[PDB]
């Protein structure tokens, strides 16, 4: 599934008061149990990147954000192989779990989906 | 997806190899197994019955069949080793996945010495388990009936195939239609081919998906339940139970995985905002 | 709505065609001739280009130097080009300098000295032009492409002609050439910009009245070409960019399929990585090429002649290891003209052409070139309304029909110049002209 | 021998009705 | 340049069993691939041997 | 005057649209015939194929009506 | 061109009888106003990228449905964005320019992946001509900053997205924008621009950092791709007589396969070199250049001597015939400039954005031999001659040799 899909659907939920009231607490618990923060990941580090679109989004990251992503992945790989969890400052605090990549992939995909749409346009 | 899809074919070839090898003993189970597998093509309408006779080289499983199973059982493993090699070659473009499901391009290790020595641990653990079966209990995994020579006049009252075919055998028993039963049984393997489509997750694998892990746990346990139901008697209440397990097996690929993976996508995004 | 193109004839048969634009202050008058290199045989090949040099080498009245001064004093410039089928001689000037310029053009065409001394002087200049076109890779490719596509036929000859001919061209055979070919019934005096038609016709009656008429006056744009599927490879590993042209036998100016072939050409389109917008063009090939960096550029063309044409594409690429892909994808895009095109591509290309055919005409020299080209190829100026009607008549079914008879599984003329090691042999290229899946 | 625009003689092989 | 990289045949083996770059954190469930390879080798050895004795 | 270009996006899926696919419908037809002809040709030897298909074809069908005389048939 | 005003934006349009309209937004944003080197070129190439209402992709695909074309260039004085389309499609292109000036998302990826690589290809294509490089180098020597800034973005000085966004904040403002429509009904354009560019910032007139200072010197760009030599003479008081002198001195041939009867053209006899005298008015400073390209540095050196001699000889005496020839060549140059859409737009752009009334070709002053000789004398006796050599610079002339 595309990140665009996921983001638009999430926005539909956050709009509806009823929906957000029941879903936002679920999703926050889900994320706590997911436990990716315990390896010092940001949510966006876990998005599948072996795709044309994502490779392009990752090339668009500012050098700073890109270097830090590499570090978090290296560090998480090291936690994984040691079967340890992050401790202290390595644990991702909720305030640090920023969607650094979502804007870039949404732009990549916006263009890719526009391209598909316009490839199928019919002059009227 | 390519190594996965080639893998699904290796899985089918292993089933056919191991089966063709089962038949070569020509004990009671061997002959009956041959009869059933060679009659799965009778499901195919019109030409079906003639194909059956063609695969038996006779009107029944007999000498002709056994000799052609020997030929093919010898052959099939080399074909299987080709496919095993091919799925590695297909994998070599992407490299192995890893348990986090993130890229590993940031941090790679040479296959040797690290995984060579890591693979020895399991080689020796495997050989320990192998030794316990081979030397101490060589017949625990076998069916007694295969030590009776093939008698085409009786089939044993207790028909139970190899432990590994049991899940699909229970599937075949579940469906009360000839063609239905066969289709379902084959589809239980071929449906793995659609996992690339029906998993809608933006995240690779289940390490970080509590809901998917629970669904996977129930799917695995259901596949083991099918295994168990494959070896009970065809009696109440296990007839209905086997059908429910069959529906659950297919609903994992067709309903639950697509739904759960969609919902977890949304939970990751909302949950991390 | 552009002003009406007025057309008059003289007695000798000279056509005068004019399109006034009272919004501009300059004017391009010139003479379009339905004659070019094609009108030579093999012995005098290069004569037409030779003449173009000598036209400005002085007349019976004004010497070379006097000629130079007369035009400098006019203020504008004179220009000429000889192509295979058309020779043009025009003069861009100011509005009220038009009588001078028509007078100068009439002089250089009718009353050229062609003095042995000047023939001998230019014989070196033109010989040196043979080894300096060498640099203009586009032209080298297209000259080879004509040479190969129309192997040993008049269209296959170059314009400059062989070295051998340049050394042996005499004032006699130059005179004979322009007496046989530059006849009134083959010429069109064209004025665009600040010209009055009636004034231009008076200038033609004054200057071009004593032009020879041919014995057998055929209509303008009257022609037997047998295209050769063939390749030329001019592999040059030292060159950084490969230039490849591929062409099939295309359409003549007067073909019933002329607009269909232009539409088809617009579906494949042009691409140039140096233009900002090109990565976003609708063309399928453009998308493949830009995403994969397969080419620096490609340019579809449909060159037409009186009785044949070439339709094809000209590619440039620095990606020397993926030229196979570049050619592969290009020809697969042509295949889809036969197999896949629908109203989606056809209507898009028609929209882009409906504008394109009018966009081209943006200055007096372009207008004059359009009047002149149309009058010498079709015998009339086709109005924008008629052009819009002919384009509207092109349907998706027509494009598929045309592509299936002209492109699909047809022999190609292929010219490769430069580091084209990666371009496969002729069979593998020609095999891409069909789809086994169709 | 020299000019690359003079295509070598192919008349021994070329079919007249090739198109 | 190392023989294992130079020689075409060795280079293919090298690329699979020696220099092959693997993620650094594969857990024990990544070991089944090689066990299936070992099973396949055992099966070929014992199988061909039984074929020498089986009618 | 024209204020906006006048178009729609046609429905599409995996880069196929109905305009394009409709142009290939004939070709699938022919390939289906080729698969039909070819498949039937492959199994022309199968006795059921003769019995149930090929012997039923008018005029031509007598090609596949062959009886072995019972004098020459051990079975 | 009926010059008018529509919601604070200067709009010039000339209706015609053609199916083709050219609508050009001229921005007072050329290189002389450039905050950092090359930013005006980058800003030009960042036009019609992604806007908030409409993506670059969608713009280009829709433009191709109308069969419009888009052409953009940067000068030292202006950025010009020109669209060529069919008359009827005017509203679309007005609105598209409005989107570009109001709502361009200057995204860092566009600059890295799209704009900068294309700006680099643009300049490499121009530098293939050594004459271009020589005349660029000459402006750099002559003016240092302002007019001396490079027009084009180069690799050695990177423009950042902050630089381009800053510059565009200044430039994309009512005060620095002129809309010029060739073959556009003037009444219809005023109405459209008045609705579309109403919400554009007012902003401020962009100004040159520092006043224009003239300097002499030498520039020696070593290339391996052809040889050229500019001999430029900065003008502190730009006068229209330098146009006449440029056209008189000439250099290009007015006839195919000829040398020409112009003094500079007669300086190239015996050589495969070309010469071109050009004069560039920039309002407050001017540059008279004589540019010589050719493949032989020995020939260029030979011509360069003859060229400066020609200018000195002109300072002595012009004939009446020669002065008339100058008037004619100059009127013609003015006419064809006002015809070519690129130059046309910038001509009226100047008139609109600055206040310098366009000199209509029919009103070009006739210069007497006295006035022309006087003008050539001032140039031969210039205190600040610039000489820009490109190519085999060790073998080209120096300023003190000339
Ligand atoms: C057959 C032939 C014989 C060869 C032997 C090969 C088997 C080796 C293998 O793949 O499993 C060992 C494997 C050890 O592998 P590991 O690389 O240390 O960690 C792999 C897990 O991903 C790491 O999982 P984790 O870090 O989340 O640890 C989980 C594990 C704790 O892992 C342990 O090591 C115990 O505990 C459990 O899940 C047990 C459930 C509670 C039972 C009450 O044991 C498991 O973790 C099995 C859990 C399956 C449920
Ligand atoms: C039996 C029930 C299976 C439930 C498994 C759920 C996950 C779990 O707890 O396993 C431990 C581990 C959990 O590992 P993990 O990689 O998710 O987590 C490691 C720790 N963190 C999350 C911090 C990175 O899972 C595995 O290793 C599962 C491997 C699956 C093998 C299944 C074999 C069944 C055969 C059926 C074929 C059809
Ligand atoms: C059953 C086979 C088991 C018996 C062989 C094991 C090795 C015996 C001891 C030798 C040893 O440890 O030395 C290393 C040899 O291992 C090696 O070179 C190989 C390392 C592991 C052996 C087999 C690798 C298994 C991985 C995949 C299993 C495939 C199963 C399919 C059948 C060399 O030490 P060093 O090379 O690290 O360097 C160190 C300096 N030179
Ligand atoms: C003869 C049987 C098989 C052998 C010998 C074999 C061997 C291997 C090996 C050595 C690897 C790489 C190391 C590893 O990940 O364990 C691997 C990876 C893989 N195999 Fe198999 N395999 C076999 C059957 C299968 C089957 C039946 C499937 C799928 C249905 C499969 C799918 C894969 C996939 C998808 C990978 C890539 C997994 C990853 O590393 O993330 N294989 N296999
Ligand atoms: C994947 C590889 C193989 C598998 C999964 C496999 C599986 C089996 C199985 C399940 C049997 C029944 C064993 C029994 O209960 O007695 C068997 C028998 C046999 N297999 Fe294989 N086999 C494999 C490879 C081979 C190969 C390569 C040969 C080479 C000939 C071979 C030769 C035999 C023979 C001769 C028998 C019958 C004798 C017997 O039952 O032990 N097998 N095989
Ligand atoms: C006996 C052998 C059988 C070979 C059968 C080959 C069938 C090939 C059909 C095919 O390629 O269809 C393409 C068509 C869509 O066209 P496009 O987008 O690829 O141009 O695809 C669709 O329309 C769907
Ligand atoms: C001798 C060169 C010939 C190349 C093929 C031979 C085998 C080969 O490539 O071995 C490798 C050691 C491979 N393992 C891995 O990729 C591997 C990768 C990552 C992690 C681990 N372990 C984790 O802890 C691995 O174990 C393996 O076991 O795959 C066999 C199946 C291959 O056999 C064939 O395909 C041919 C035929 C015998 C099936
Ligand atoms: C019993 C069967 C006989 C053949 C089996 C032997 C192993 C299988 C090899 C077949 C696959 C070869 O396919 C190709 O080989 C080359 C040559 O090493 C390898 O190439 C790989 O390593 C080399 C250098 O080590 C790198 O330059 C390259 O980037 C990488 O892809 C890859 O593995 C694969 O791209
Ligand atoms: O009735 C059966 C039976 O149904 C299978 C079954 C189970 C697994 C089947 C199978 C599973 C998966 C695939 Cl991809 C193909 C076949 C093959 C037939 C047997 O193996 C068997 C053996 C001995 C006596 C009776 C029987």
């Amino acid at each position: 599934a595309s990140i665009t899909s996921v983001v638009k659907t999430s926005e539909l939920i956050l709009k509806s008061p009823l929906l957000s009231k029941i879903v936002v607490p679920l999703a926050k618990t889900y994320v706590k149990f997911s436990g990716y923060r315990q390896l010092g990941f940001k949510m966006n580090d876990l998005i599948i990147e072996e795709t044309p679109n994502m490779q392009l989004a990752l090339r668009r990251l500012p050098p700073t954000e890109s270097y830090d992503r590499v570090y978090r992945l290296i560090r998480a790989t090291q936690f994984s192989l040691s079967h340890k969890l992050a401790t202290g400052n390595d644990i991702t605090k909720p305030e640090e779990d920023d969607h650094y990549l979502i804007p870039y992939i949404l732009d990549v995909e916006a263009e890719a989906f526009e391209k598909d749409a316009l490839d199928n346009l019919e002059v009227v | 997806v390519l190594p996965w899809s080639i893998g699904v074919i290796i899985f089918l070839l292993l089933i056919i190899t191991a089966f063709m090898g089962y038949v070569l003993v020509f004990g009671q189970m061997s002959l009956w197994g041959a009869t059933v597998i060679c009659n799965l093509v009778s499901a195919i309408p019109w030409l079906g019955e003639d194909i059956v006779h063609f695969l038996w080289g006779g009107f029944s499983v007999g000498n002709p069949t056994l000799q052609r199973f020997f030929a093919l059982h010898y052959l099939m493993p080399f074909v299987l080793a080709v496919f095993a090699l091919l799925h590695l070659i297909a994998l070599h473009t992407a490299g192995s996945s890893n348990p986090l499901g993130i890229t590993s391009n940031v941090d790679k290790l040479s296959m040797h010495p690290y995984y060579s020595f890591k693979d020895l641990i399991t080689v020796f653990a495997f050989l320990l388990m192998f030794t316990l079966f081979v030397f101490f209990s060589p017949d625990k995994l076998g069916h007694p009936d295969n030590y009776i020579p093939a008698n085409p006049m009786v089939t044993p009252a207790s028909i139970v195939p190899e432990w590994y075919l049991l899940p699909f055998y229970a599937i075949l028993r579940a469906i009360p239609d000839k063609l239905g039963g066969v289709i379902a049984m084959v589809a239980a393997i071929l449906i793995l081919l659609i996992l690339p489509i029906v998993d809608r997750s933006i995240i690779r694998g289940n390490a970080f998906k509590p809901i998917s892990k629970l669904l996977f746990g129930f799917f695995i346990c259901n596949f083991l339940l099918l295994g168990v139901l494959g070896q009970v008697h065809i009696e109440p209440p296990f007839i209905v139970l086997g059908q429910i397990c069959t529906i659950f097996y297919f609903s994992y690929f067709l309903i639950l995985l697509p739904m759960v993976s969609t919902i977890e996508n949304i939970f990751f995004y909302i949950g991390s905002l | 709505v552009s002003p009406k193109t007025r057309t008059s004839n003289l007695k000798n048969g000279l056509t005068i065609a004019s399109e006034s634009n009272p919004l501009v202050q300059t004017a391009t008058v010139g003479v379009w001739i339905d004659a070019g290199s094609r009108n030579e045989n093999a012995y005098n090949n290069g004569t037409a280009h030779f003449f173009e040099h000598l036209a400005f080498k002085g007349t019976d009245k004004r010497s070379q130097h006097q000629l130079e001064l007369d035009i400098e004093n006019m203020g504008g410039h004179l220009n000429a080009y000889t192509s295979r089928e058309s020779t043009v001689y025009y003069a861009k000037s100011f509005k009220d300098d038009v009588p001078k310029s028509v007078e100068i053009l009439a002089d250089i065409l009718q009353h050229s000295k062609l003095a042995e001394s000047a023939i001998d002087r230019e014989r070196e200049v033109i010989t040196r032009e043979l080894e300096e076109v060498n640099k203009q890779y586009e032209e080298v490719v297209f000259d080879h492409l004509h040479a190969t596509a129309f192997m040993n036929q008049p269209l296959g000859r170059t314009i400059l002609g062989p070295r051998e001919n340049i050394q042996t061209i005499t004032n006699t055979e130059l005179r004979k050439f322009i007496t046989e070919n530059y006849t009134a019934d083959r010429m069109v005096l064209v004025g665009a910009g600040a010209v009055d038609h009636d004034a231009l016709v008076e200038l033609a009656e004054k200057y071009f009245s004593h032009l020879p008429s041919s014995q057998s006056p055929v209509p303008l744009g009257t022609p037997i070409p047998n295209f050769v599927g063939s390749e030329v490879r001019l592999r040059d590993d030292t060159m950084p960019v490969a230039h490849i042209a591929i062409a099939v036998e295309g359409v003549s100016w007067t073909s019933e399929d002329y607009y269909t072939a232009l539409v088809a050409q617009a579906i494949i389109g042009n691409y140039d990585r140096a233009v900002g917008t090109s990565r976003h063009q609708g063309s399928r090939l453009s998308n493949i090429v830009s995403e994969n960096n397969l080419a620096n550029s490609f340019q579809s063309f449909s060159t037409s002649y009186s009785d044949t044409g070439l339709w094809g594409i000209y590619l440039t690429s620095e990606n020397t290891t993926q030229i196979d892909d570049l050619v592969h994808f290009t020809l697969k895009e042509w295949n889809r003209l036969s197999t896949s095109v629908s109203n989606l591509q056809v209507e898009r290309a028609k929209s882009q052409l409906k504008a394109g055919l009018l966009l081209s005409l943006d200055g007096t020299t372009y207008v004059a070139e359009d009047i002149g080209r149309q009058l010498t190829t079709l015998g009339r100026r086709v109005t924008p309304a008629e052009v819009e009607a002919k384009l509207e008549a092109v349907t998706e079914h027509d494009v598929r029909a045309w592509a299936q008879k002209t492109l699909y599984d047809k022999d190609i003329a292929l010219v490769g110049l430069g580091p084209i090691e990666g371009l496969y042999d002729y069979n593998r290229i020609r095999n891409d002209m069909s789809m086994m899946r169709w | 021998g020299k000019s690359t625009y003079k295509i070598p003689d192919f008349t021994p092989y070329l079919k007249k009705d090739r198109n | 340049m190392a023989l294992r990289k130079k020689n075409s045949l060795l280079n293919m083996a090298n690329s699979y069993v020696l220099d092959s770059p693997q993620p650094s954190n594969l857990n024990y469930f990544w070991n089944f691939g090689s066990l299936l390879a070992l099973c396949l080798v055992i099966q070929l050895a014992t199988g061909i041997t039984l074929a020498m004795h089986y009618t | 005057y024209v204020k906006k270009p006048s178009y729609k996006i046609v429905p599409h899926f995996l880069g196929f649209n109905i305009p394009t696919v409709s142009k290939w419908i004939p070709i699938f037809g022919i390939w289906g015939a080729a698969a039909g002809i070819g498949a039937l040709f492959l199994i022309e030897g199968v006795p059921r194929t003769r019995q149930d298909i090929l012997s039923k074809i008018p005029i031509i069908g007598e090609h596949w009506i062959r009886e072995i005389p019972a004098s020459d048939n051990p079975f | 061109f009926s010059t008018a005003e529509a919601a604070g934006v200067k709009v010039a349009a000339q209706d015609g009888q053609s199916p083709i309209s050219d609508l050009s937004v001229v921005l007072r944003g050329g290189s002389r106003y450039a905050t950092v080197p090359g930013v005006s070129h980058i800003l030009e190439k960042f036009a019609f990228q992604n806007t908030v209402p409409k993506s670059a992709l969608r713009f280009v695909r829709e433009l191709e449905l109308f069969g419009g074309k888009l052409y953009t260039h940067t000068t030292r004085e202006h950025i010009v964005l020109r669209t060529q389309f069919l008359k009827q499609d005017l509203p679309y292109f007005v609105d598209a320019f409005a989107n570009v000036l109001k709502e361009t998302k200057f995204q860092q990826f566009e600059l890295t992946e799209r704009v900068a690589p294309v700006a680099e290809l643009d300049l490499l294509k121009r530098e293939s001509d050594p004459a271009f490089t020589a005349l660029e180098a000459a402006h750099e020597v002559a003016f240092r900053t302002g007019l001396g800034n490079s027009v084009y973005a180069q690799g050695y000085s990177p423009v950042t997205l902050e630089d381009v966004k800053e510059f565009a904040r200044q430039v994309y403002a009512k005060q620095n924008v002129a809309v010029v429509g060739n073959n556009v009904v003037p009444a219809d354009l005023q109405q459209l621009v008045g609705t579309a560019f109403a919400d554009l910032q007012e902003g401020s007139k962009v100004t040159q950092a520092g006043t224009t200072t003239l300097h002499g010197g030498e520039a020696r760009v070593r290339t391996s791709t052809g040889n050229a030599l500019t001999i430029a003479l900065p003008i502190a008081e730009p006068k229209p007589v330098y146009h006449a002198l440029a056209s008189f001195l000439g250099g290009p041939a007015s006839m195919p396969w000829s040398v020409g009867a112009s003094p500079l053209a007669q300086a190239t006899v015996g050589t495969h070199t070309s010469v071109k005298a050009t004069y560039h008015n920039y309002g407050d400073a001017g540059l008279f250049a004589i540019t010589i390209k050719g493949d032989s540095p020995a020939e260029i050196s030979q011509v360069a001597h003859k060229a400066v001699q020609a200018l000195k000889d002109t300072g002595a005496e012009v004939t009446e015939e020669q002065a008339a020839r100058a008037y004619a060549k100059s009127k013609f140059a003015a006419a064809e400039a006002f015809e070519n859409p690129d130059s046309s737009a910038s001509v009226i752009g100047m008139e609109l954005l600055s206040g310098v009334s366009r000199i209509a070709p029919e009103n070009v002053q006739k210069f007497t031999p006295a006035e022309l000789s006087e003008a050539a004398a001032q140039l031969s006796a210039s205190a600040k001659p610039v000489v820009a050599a490109v190519g085999q610079v060790h073998a080209l002339p120096f300023a003190d040799e000339l």
